[PDB]
């Protein structure tokens, strides 16, 4: 595992000893080249799993998400590039090294063989988020964005850090290969309900939950547009991947304990989803998108069928993707208009013609379009939502219905129609930006021929 | 559209605008054009007896009950021009109407490429810079004080001015550019 | 990148199974087996405890 | 074709009828089918065969892997993890392998349904029945365990069926 | 479409046509720049059923506001070329 | 020219190198879990006659 | 006619010269690649299954078909 985890290190000096208008030109091409080299871990097999060390081991489920964390780097950088043009050397430097140590992080926690390692590293990734969030943020309200994004996530993981330990304690081992196992049921008991409670908030509070999901709008409206894509298309799965690591010792608990959880998901995703009706920014109805996204990826993982687990992986891996282009669009929109507001700008589509399509076919991949690997974890998850529940369905149809809309409402909202009258500082669009949404959207079509590359272990 | 709307209506005005949807709901009703000549001719007679009434409160009483009976024999699907703003060709070129600015961002390899147009152009952009400076000054000392009372814009009255707020009015793209 | 995940070896062992199957069922036909049996693991190795109730 | 073999796939012996013209009237079809060959299958076929020949100036083979048979779950120490994992390997590879038979019992039925057409709901019944059991087999082993399933799970599963079983033989034979 | 490109003479024409197949009118008295009320002797009503005539006839309504302040067939063609966008 | 686009051209041989680098820890940390090699229950299996170690 | 008027349209120049650039990049490394696939898969390819001989045992290479694949 250590062939990623060093060129990651050597990011950095790399970086830090770059001439001063080569350090863009080094870190994509080596990012890119670095992704290339992640490739190798996506040849899984139908046994255990790839144990390179005691230390860091790979997954079905852990390798599509690591090839999206080490492809999601060149195009943060090539995202970051237009806004920071203005800014000294030594600043910029510091940018791309947070990047790089968000990146080194993220990779070693989704190896983790321990608990407890990857609980270090999981609060870890929250440090370099922080600081860019609250560095190189526009508005004023930055500060509070990083203070709930920070607060929430702590007092969600504090409880998980004791009952890790006394998990340790009481069996011995905090290991995922010991721990699968030598699983043992859990008794319903009051202690047992708080320690279920303590292993499940924490990734519960990234997702986030319907209750819990307040600091997210804040945290991706008001970050820069790599710290967006990088809360949308992998912070978030964390939670995701946690829940499915720590759910084997759970059982038979969860069942009964299952309830709230899937009562607040299934009902958030359609308020969210008709938030977004109502909505006068872009940022925010993508963050309330993506909260509707990630509510059917925690009723997957709740229902905890084969076929729910597999939904959720190709979900977690589409949404990522799909919410990554539709930030880079609404950034690419902004620094035209310096307004981040749907009505101002309007009829785009005349003016910029292949920029209209991206935004279509964004809209159509968030949208579910079939046979798009979207879909294929919609469907997956309906199917084991229909086995778990025939009522399920009624929700689920107000979803996809509901999600249709709002998608359409922003392709309609600011292509069509007529162009405002007043703005004139609307260029032609960049190769950049082309570049940048040609890579965002070829992955997800490459993907659809081969879905069981990101179906997960229990393909 | 193109003039300035009023403060109010007038009576007059009024009735003026009662006659006319009255006058094209009733050739709505009345497909065929000797039917439509025959009821159109039996409503302006009817419409003419009031003419020269004098009350104002009896005037006021007058084609307002007529609103009324309009309102209800109103044929609820009347006949629209298609470019109306009711018709079915209402909008249809508004997605072909490209602003003229956009012409400053072409590559040069395209202004290569209509070369008298663009010097055409260039003529137009300096008479713009020249007049806009002059007009500028006019419309402060024509303007009344305390800000305008009417949305609407006083002629060019020298030599070499032009009218105010001219350039977005005279660089419409077209009614069917393409 | 796009081709070498195209042609990755089968370390899922998807033919294999395959061929496991076909030979497994050609075998069970011919004997006269009952295809699959309910039970996964058999029953004479497994001790059940009594109940005497 | 000898790519399969034709006992796992049974076929019937397709009889095909005679053509029987019964007027002097000469049917498009046969033309039809006479020039597609001549234009298509030709070229198609003498492609093949250079390819054929390329393909065995340079011959190589490929070997179906075999798996020893390793001690299973219920021969396993409570805490000894070696003889677990190979144990939980080996049930894995078995639960592999009886998908696959599902899925080739699944792909008689359909084959039988197309085949025999109209008459599907008579002539297909010998592979109703066979997907019929072979389903209620597969079902009992492997149904409830979900997500983190293990052969620890699949054998208390078979223990609660057979402790039920026997327990209702000892009560029918007690009745 | 395979609509004939119309011009300044062709409007001003089919204006005058119009103008004079109203009986209301004599046409040997009529002229390009007569007036409605005045020169001709014309109610208001009379000037919107004109204004209805020319709806009519070019394809397309005029609005309200813009119609009640046409006095002139001259002004009418040349409102009418603007909203056509006519060049000669 | 050599001796001055190096200079400026340095930085780009340090992934690479951390690459190799990173292949070879991945062996060298390998070779210290050699304690049930050939001695698996599934693939017990008699070496050959030049062979030592069946895999490295 | 010679009533050619003109079409005031947004520069389509950079829209075309990224298109042009994505599709020569990508057929620039495709083409080689399909054409090397082919004459693997006309002169090489397609091993068929065989058995294993008696005191012979197979490197892990060699339990695959498609030569790529090995
Ligand atoms: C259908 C068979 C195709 C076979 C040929 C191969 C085609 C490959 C196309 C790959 C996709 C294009 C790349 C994505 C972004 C666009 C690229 C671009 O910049 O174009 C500029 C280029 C030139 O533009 P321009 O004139 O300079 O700019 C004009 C303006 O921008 C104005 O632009 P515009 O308005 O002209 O927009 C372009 C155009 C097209 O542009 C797009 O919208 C591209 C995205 C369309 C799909 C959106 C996602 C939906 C999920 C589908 C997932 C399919 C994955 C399959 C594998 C893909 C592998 C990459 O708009 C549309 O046509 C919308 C199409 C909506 C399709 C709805 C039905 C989808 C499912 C169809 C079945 C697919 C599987 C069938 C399986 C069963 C039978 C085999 O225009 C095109 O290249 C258009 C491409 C033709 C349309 C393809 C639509 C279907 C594609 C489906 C995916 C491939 C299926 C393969 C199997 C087919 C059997
Ligand atoms: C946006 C773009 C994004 C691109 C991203 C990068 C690409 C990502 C994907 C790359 C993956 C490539 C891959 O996996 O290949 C798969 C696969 C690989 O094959 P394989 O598994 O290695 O071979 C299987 C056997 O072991 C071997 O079979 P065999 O050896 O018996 O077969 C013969 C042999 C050769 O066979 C032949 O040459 C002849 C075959 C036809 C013979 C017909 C008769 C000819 C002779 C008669 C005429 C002359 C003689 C008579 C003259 C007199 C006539 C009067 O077969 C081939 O060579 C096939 C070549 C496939 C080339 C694949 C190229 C992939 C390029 C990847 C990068 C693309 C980047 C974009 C640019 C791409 C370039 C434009 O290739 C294909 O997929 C072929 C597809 C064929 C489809 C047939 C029609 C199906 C229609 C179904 C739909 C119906 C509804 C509509
Ligand atoms: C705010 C946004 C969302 C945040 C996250 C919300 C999700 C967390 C909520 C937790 C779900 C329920 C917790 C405990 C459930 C236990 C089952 C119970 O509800 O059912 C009965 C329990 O009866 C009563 O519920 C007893 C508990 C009553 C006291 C709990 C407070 C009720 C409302 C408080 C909600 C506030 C939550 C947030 C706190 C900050 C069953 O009776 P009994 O057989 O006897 O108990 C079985 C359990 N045994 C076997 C261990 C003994
Ligand atoms: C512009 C207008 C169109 C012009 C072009 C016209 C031509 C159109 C053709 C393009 C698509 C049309 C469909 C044709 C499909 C044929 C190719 C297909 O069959 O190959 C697929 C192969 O595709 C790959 O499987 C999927 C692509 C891999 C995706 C990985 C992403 C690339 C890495 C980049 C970073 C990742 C970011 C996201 C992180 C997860 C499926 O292969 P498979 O049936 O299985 O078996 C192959 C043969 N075997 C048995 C020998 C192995
Ligand atoms: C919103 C999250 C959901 C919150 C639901 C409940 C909220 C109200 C609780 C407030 C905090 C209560 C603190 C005290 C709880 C005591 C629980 C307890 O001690 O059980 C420990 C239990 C058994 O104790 P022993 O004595 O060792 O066993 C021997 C005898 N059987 O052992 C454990 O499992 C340890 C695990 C730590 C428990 C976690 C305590 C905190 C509450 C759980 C997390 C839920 C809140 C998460 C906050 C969400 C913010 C994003
Ligand atoms: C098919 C749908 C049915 C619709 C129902 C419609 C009902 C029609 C009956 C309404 C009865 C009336 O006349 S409504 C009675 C309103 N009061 C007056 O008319 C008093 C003074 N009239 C004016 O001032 C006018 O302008 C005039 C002098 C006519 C011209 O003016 P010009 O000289 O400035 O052109």
């Amino acid at each position: 595992m250590l062939k990623i985890i060093i060129p990651t290190t050597m990011l950095l000096p790399m970086t830090w000893m770059s001439k001063h208008n080569m350090i863009w030109i080094n870190a994509t091409v080596h990012s890119l080249l670095i992704s290339l080299i992640s490739l190798s871990l996506l040849n899984q097999l139908g046994e255990n799993s790839l144990n390179f060390s005691l230390t860091f081991f790979s997954d079905s489920l852990s390798a599509p998400l690591l090839v999206l964390t080490t492809w999601l780097l060149p195009l943060m950088l090539m995202a970051s590039q237009s806004h920071l043009s203005k800014e000294t050397t030594t600043r910029k430097k510091l940018y791309i090294t947070m990047l790089i140590l968000l990146q080194l992080f993220l990779i070693m926690t989704f190896t983790a063989t321990e608990l407890i390692l990857f609980y270090i590293l999981f609060e870890a990734t929250l440090v370099p988020t922080l600081i860019i969030i609250t560095r190189w943020g526009n508005q004023t309200e930055r500060l509070n964005a990083g203070l709930y994004f920070l607060f929430y996530t702590l007092a969600g993981s504090l409880p998980l850090l004791v009952a890790l330990v006394y998990i340790q304690n009481t069996t011995g081992s905090l290991n995922f290969l010991i721990i699968h196992y030598w699983s043992h049921p859990l008794s319903n008991s009051w202690s047992n309900i708080f320690m279920w409670l303590a292993c499940i908030m924490a990734f519960m509070v990234k997702m986030p939950l319907y209750g819990l999901h307040l600091w997210l709008p804040k945290a991706h409206v008001e970050a820069p547009i790599a710290g967006s894509m990088v809360l949308a298309a992998v912070l978030l799965k964390l939670g995701g991947y946690g829940m499915m690591r720590i759910t084997t010792i759970l059982n038979p608990l969860t069942n009964y304990m299952a309830y709230p959880f899937l009562m607040l998901s299934m009902w958030g995703m359609i308020m969210t989803s008709s938030i977004c009706l109502r909505q006068t920014d872009l940022k925010s109805l993508i963050a309330y998108s993506s909260v509707s996204h990630m509510a059917l990826v925690i009723v997957a993982i709740m229902i905890q069928t084969p076929w729910s687990f597999m939904g959720a992986t190709a979900l977690m891996i589409a949404h990522g993707l799909t919410s990554s282009m539709l930030f880079c669009l609404a950034n690419t929109n902004y620094e035209r208009v310096h307004s981040r507001t749907m009505i101002l700008a309007r009829g785009l589509q005349t003016l910029l013609p292949l920029m209209a399509t991206w935004w279509l076919v964004a809209s159509l991949t968030n949208l579910a379009l079939p046979p798009s690997i979207n879909l294929i974890g919609e469907l997956f998850i309906i199917t084991a939502s229909f086995s778990w529940s025939n009522i399920t369905i009624i929700l689920m149809g107000m979803n996809m219905m509901i999600t249709a809309l709002y998608s359409l409402y922003m392709l309609i909202t600011t292509q069509r129609g007529k162009y405002t009258h007043h703005i004139n500082n609307i260029k032609p669009s960049f190769t950049r930006e082309n570049a940048l949404m040609a890579l965002h959207i070829l992955p997800l079509l490459l993907l659809t021929l081969n879905p069981k590359m990101i179906l997960g272990p229990l393909y | 559209a193109f003039s300035a709307p009023a403060a109010y209506l007038t009576h007059q005005q009024k009735v003026l605008r009662l006659y006319k949807r009255a006058l094209r709901h009733l050739e709505s009703w009345c497909v065929h054009r000797d039917k439509y000549r025959y009821f159109a001719c039996l409503m302006r007679a009817r419409f003419d007896e009031h003419k020269n009434e004098k009350d104002m409160v009896k005037a006021t009483q007058l084609l307002r009950q007529a609103e009324e009976e309009f309102w209800y024999g109103q044929h609820p699907q009347p006949y629209i021009f298609p470019e109306s703003p009711g018709g079915t060709s209402y909008e249809r070129y508004e997605c072909y109407k490209v602003p003229e600015w956009c012409l400053d961002d072409w590559h040069p390899s395209e202004k290569a490429m209509y070369p008298d147009y663009f010097a055409k152009r260039e003529q137009w952009k300096r008479l713009r810079r020249e007049s806009w400076e002059r007009e500028v000054k006019q419309l402060q000392e024509e303007t009344p004080p305390g800000g305008p009372r009417t949305e609407a814009l006083p002629p060019a009255r020298k030599e070499g001015d032009l009218p105010p707020l001219w350039w977005h009015i005279v660089t419409r793209p077209r009614e069917r550019p393409m | 990148g796009s081709t070498f995940v195209a042609y990755l070896p089968d370390y899922r062992m998807q033919e294999w199974a395959r061929r496991e199957a076909e030979r497994l069922v050609k075998y069970r036909e011919a004997n006269g087996l009952p295809l699959m049996e309910s039970n996964c693991f058999d029953p004479n190795k497994i001790q059940l405890p009594e109940d005497e109730d | 074709p000898d790519s399969w073999d034709k006992d796992v796939y049974p076929e019937p012996p397709r009889r095909t009828p005679a053509p029987a013209p019964q007027t002097s009237l000469p049917n498009p079809v046969t033309y039809l089918t006479k020039i597609f060959d001549l234009l298509v299958d030709r070229p198609v076929t003498l492609a093949r065969e250079f390819i054929e020949q390329q393909h065995a100036k340079n011959r190589y083979y490929y070997y179906h892997r075999e798996f020893r048979r390793v001690p299973d779950i219920t021969e396993c120490e409570e805490k000894d993890i070696l003889c677990m994992f190979e144990a939980e390997m080996q049930w894995r590879r078995d639960y592999k392998v009886d998908q696959e038979i599902v899925n080739i019992i699944q792909e008689r039925l359909k084959a039988c349904q197309q085949r025999e057409g109209e008459s599907y709901r008579q002539n297909c019944a010998k592979e109703l029945e066979q997907f019929t059991q072979v389903s209620k087999a597969f079902q009992d082993r492997y149904s409830d365990l979900g997500a983190h399933y293990s052969a620890r799970k699949c054998l208390a599963k078979q223990k609660q069926r057979m402790l039920a079983e026997r327990k209702a033989a000892k009560e029918a034979a007690a009745a | 479409s395979d609509a004939p490109p119309l011009t300044l003479e062709a409007i001003k024409d089919r204006v005058l046509y119009v103008l004079k197949l109203y009986d209301k009118i004599d046409p040997e008295k009529l002229s390009v720049n007569s007036h409605f009320m005045k020169d001709l002797g014309l109610d208001s009503l009379d000037q919107v059923e004109i204004i209805m005539a020319m709806e009519d006839e070019f394809g397309f309504e005029i609005p309200d506001i813009d119609a009640e302040k046409l006095m002139c067939p001259q002004e009418i063609v040349d409102y009418i070329a603007d909203k056509k966008d006519v060049y000669e | 020219n050599v001796l001055q686009i190096v200079r400026d051209h340095w930085v780009h041989i340090l992934v690479p190198v951390g690459f190799v680098f990173g292949c070879y820890l991945d062996r060298r940390s390998d070779e210290k879990l050699t304690a049930f090699r050939n001695k698996s229950l599934l693939f017990k299996r008699e070496l050959r006659p030049n062979e030592e170690v069946t895999w490295k | 006619h010679g009533k050619r008027l003109f079409i005031i349209k947004p520069s389509g120049f950079y829209d075309r010269r990224f298109l042009k650039l994505m599709r020569f990049y990508i057929l620039l490394t495709g083409i080689p690649v399909a054409i090397g696939i082919t004459l693997v898969n006309v002169f090489i390819g397609e091993a068929e299954l065989a058995d294993i001989p008696e005191g012979y045992v197979p490197e892990h290479w060699e339990y695959f078909k498609h030569p790529i694949s090995r």
